[PDB]
């Protein structure tokens, strides 16, 4: 699993 | 164009609750849509995910060398995981330029592998870029962009006609200083800044081996949904001497892997003018 | 008279000042251990094949130095602890506060020097070498940071960097400007015959922005041309020696050798 | 063939 190149994102 | 019963238009990538925006931002919001260029990126990404042996190689290299390199540098080494913020048409509609508009100098800070830079580049005679990843610097140089040091671009003796700062403010160590530096070298009579930020705002500085550190400066971006966090940005930009000329909501798309044909984050994209 | 091909020096072809400060080195225990360990690594067939495959795969996209750092291969050797101590004219127990190693590579030479220092700083342009240096817990400074920290260094090492950096004369002047003056010393190693270039990605290279006028038809003639270069930066040679600059090998050779001139410099 | 990590070297 590579995912988004910008990284993981948290929430609001 | 979009309609409430349009299928596979991914409305949630583009729409917002306009009544939740402050009234000064309601006036400069620009509606984007899932357009031709966006579908070309997506169809290309879907095709790339179909090449199983390429995906498997990329995953093996990533697995083996992730402790020694950043994820960004691994992507640059492989030329994988490229991203998309806007099509040329979306860019021109946001900046209010015609397809043949040209000016002298673009500076793209934190340009990554340059595949977003390439969307903007036909509008400029000279393209400059900065990057911290060694393999991304090689990708930028293959595109013939002039890579400047991260403390060099402020000191070249010339100004820049457009400065782009796409998805960098949440990934750099000193974002307030960055915004002030941008203001200080933007050509003032006609220059514009193109700025993109993933919301919800979650900043960290990427290090090797999947590690990270907190940034040294704090951006006061606050809010409980996309609209509220956008509402906090006029004051952030005002502190750096900018006002918002236009902005839009765009999916920050990324090529995929074995598991997903692409990945998505939520970008707020602004055109700033110096004030 | 020491006659081993890697250490022998024709003293009569040195100028008179350099004859007075030359220090003879020899193939000692620490050197032979490095060579023994290198021969052993070259006998690891599957490891050498892996290194070769990865180096070919990434060769277009990375500099050779960064590929070596990524793999932890191709480490080098300039001096043993005994040779380092003999050149500096210091005891095994000797200590001072701050070492700075410019262009430190994977730090395997740095770590020979490290026991004599409280604090060790390093610079490097290669991202994966920086990883190596940080795994050894050295304090990595930017290449335009280290001379602007406000503090000085007790020993600055600049080993096999002058022929590989873009601005070597500025480098020497920058070293002079933050060396601790009363007791500070510089350790400089240079491969002769002197052939400078700046390494780029993919086996490419670029010419340096500044030229060092180092000329001669052999080691001793080239060394005779250095005192003038050093003096422009405000240094005079306190001691120097000839040492083989050794490097780990591959599937065809157990190690590789270049010819180092290794100086201890004092500020004028 | 990997060679010396400091690079290829010419002659006098
Ligand atoms: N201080 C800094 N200067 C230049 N690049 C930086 C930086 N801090 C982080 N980066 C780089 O910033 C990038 C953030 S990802 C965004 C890439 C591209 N602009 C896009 O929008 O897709 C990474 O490539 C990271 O290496
Ligand atoms: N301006 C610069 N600042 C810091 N490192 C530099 C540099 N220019 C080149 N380098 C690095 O200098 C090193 C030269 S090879 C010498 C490495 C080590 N000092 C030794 O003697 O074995 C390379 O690792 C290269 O990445």
């Amino acid at each position: 699993h590579q995912g988004h190149s910008h990284g993981h994102q948290g929430g609001y | 164009h979009m309609a409430a019963g349009g299928r596979k238009e991914n409305h949630q990538w583009y729409v917002c609750n306009r009544e939740k925006l402050c009234e000064s931002l309601q006036a400069v919001f620009v509606q984007s849509y899932l357009d031709q260029g966006t579908q070309i990126f997506l169809n290309n990404s879907i095709e790339k995910s179909g090449w199983a042996a390429i995906q498997a190689y990329h995953s093996a290299v990533s697995s083996a060398f992730s402790l020694a390199m950043s994820r960004t540098s691994i992507n640059g080494l492989l030329g994988r995981g490229s991203m998309f913020v806007f099509s040329p048409d979306q860019f021109q509609r946001l900046l209010k330029i015609n397809p043949d508009w040209k000016t002298h100098r673009l500076l793209d800070l934190g340009a990554g592998d340059g595949e977003v830079t390439k969307i903007m580049s036909p509008h400029f005679e000279e393209i400059y870029a900065t990057e911290l990843s060694e393999t991304m610097i090689w990708q930028l140089q293959k595109k013939k962009y002039r890579v400047l040091g991260i403390n060099e671009w402020q000191n070249t003796g010339f100004q820049y006609d457009v400065i782009s700062c796409l998805n960098l403010l949440d990934r750099c160590d000193q974002p307030l200083t960055l915004l002030k530096d941008i203001r200080s070298v933007l050509e003032p009579t006609r220059g514009r800044v193109i700025l993109a930020l993933v919301l919800p705002f979650h900043p960290y500085v990427e290090n090797v081996g999947g590690k990270w550190e907190k940034p040294s400066e704090i951006l006061e971006i606050k809010g409980q949904n996309w609209e509220e966090q956008v509402n906090s940005l006029p004051e952030v930009f005002r502190k750096a001497g900018f006002v918002i000329e236009a902005f839009t909501r765009l999916p920050y798309l990324c090529e995929g892997d074995m598991y997903n044909d692409y990945y998505v984050l939520d970008d707020a994209v602004f055109v700033l003018k110096p004030v």
